């Protein structure tokens, strides 16, 4: 599954 | 056979006198057994990663540096996500949990980060976590 978080910035 | 909350329980124990790899081994073992062993590890990694108390911690860091090498398409995946990414960005980061994990935990999972951008280049998460990082001066 290709679905994910935003990267924390 | 013994559910990986039971491994990474006993593999993470701040009792333990030393590392006890027929846990941490075991660990890796088992999250490869099972269809959705991966994202479940990566989830009670994480909780054990944050913890306040250091020998659970840093064991944990060593059962993720363990299975990193061990096993994994599936595993090396779930790792590569910002979904884990995130939960060692926490740890390492002064806006987040980084006032108040040791040196030591935070020294750990910079070197680890470091070592997959080299390992697993596939993984370009990873990377682009470890170069913000770097970018905001968390790294070198």
């Amino acid at each position: 599954d290709d679905s994910d978080e935003d990267l924390l910035e | 056979p013994e559910t990986l909350e039971a491994r990474i329980n006993r593999a993470t124990n701040p009792l333990n006198k030393e590392l006890d790899w027929a846990s941490i081994n075991g660990f890796c073992e088992q999250l490869n057994e099972d269809f959705e062993g991966p994202p479940l590890a990566t989830r009670l990694l994480a909780h054990k990663i944050q913890s306040p108390q250091e020998w659970e911690a840093i064991q944990a860091l060593t059962v993720l540096e363990t299975c990193m090498k061990s096993c994994g398409k599936r595993f090396h995946d779930e790792v590569g996500k910002f979904r884990f990414l995130n939960e060692l960005i926490k740890v390492v980061s002064p806006k987040y949990l980084g006032s108040r994990t040791s040196e030591k935990v935070k020294n750990k999972i910079l070197e680890l980060l470091y070592s997959w951008t080299v390992g697993l280049p596939e993984e370009v998460k990873i990377a682009e976590a470890y170069q913000m990082l770097k970018k905001q001066g968390i790294v070198k």
